[PDB]
């Protein structure tokens, strides 16, 4: 509720850190495409 | 070359399916909890 | 001569090995660039975990 | 002279050459192995929901 609206920031840190993984991966595809 | 690219973001979102929709239904377990807590 | 001859071979050997290790080394670096993407793929995959 | 000499540079100059070579082909195919392994892993990672 308040410690808990993290209930929403600590899904939302793990909701998308995976979103670290693909526009870093996007960058080593274009690369290749160059 | 090896393997599957984009069926990756297939089981991905499928992946956001089967855990968005646990704290879905970790809330309507709440429903008896507001309220439970209220009797 | 023979020794003519072989200087010759070598020569373009050389110019050929040479050239083949430019290459495998722009390969290699497109096959690490190849390993980070997906290294990283594997990440996101490891979290839902 | 001049000829056998340069005979010899040109030999140890392939023998050098032939070295980086190898040694590029062989961090190709580990990399090549380490690529195939790590896709493995990513496929269970992704499909394993069966836990």
């Amino acid at each position: 509720i308040q410690k808990k609206r993290q209930n929403k920031d600590l899904i939302e840190l793990q909701a998308l850190i995976d979103s670290h993984f693909e526009a870093r991966r996007k960058e080593e595809e274009e690369l290749v495409a160059l | 070359g090896a393997a599957s690219m984009d069926a990756i973001k297939k089981k991905m979102q499928m992946l956001k399916l089967d855990k968005e929709n646990a704290l879905d239904r970790a809330e309507q377990l709440e429903n008896e909890v507001a309220r439970l807590k209220k009797l | 001569g023979e020794l003519l001859s072989k200087n010759y071979h070598l020569e373009n050997e050389v110019a050929r090995l040479k050239k083949l290790v430019d290459d495998l080394e722009d390969e290699l670096y497109a096959q690490k660039l190849k390993y980070k993407a997906i290294s990283e793929e594997l990440d996101h995959a490891l979290n839902d975990m």
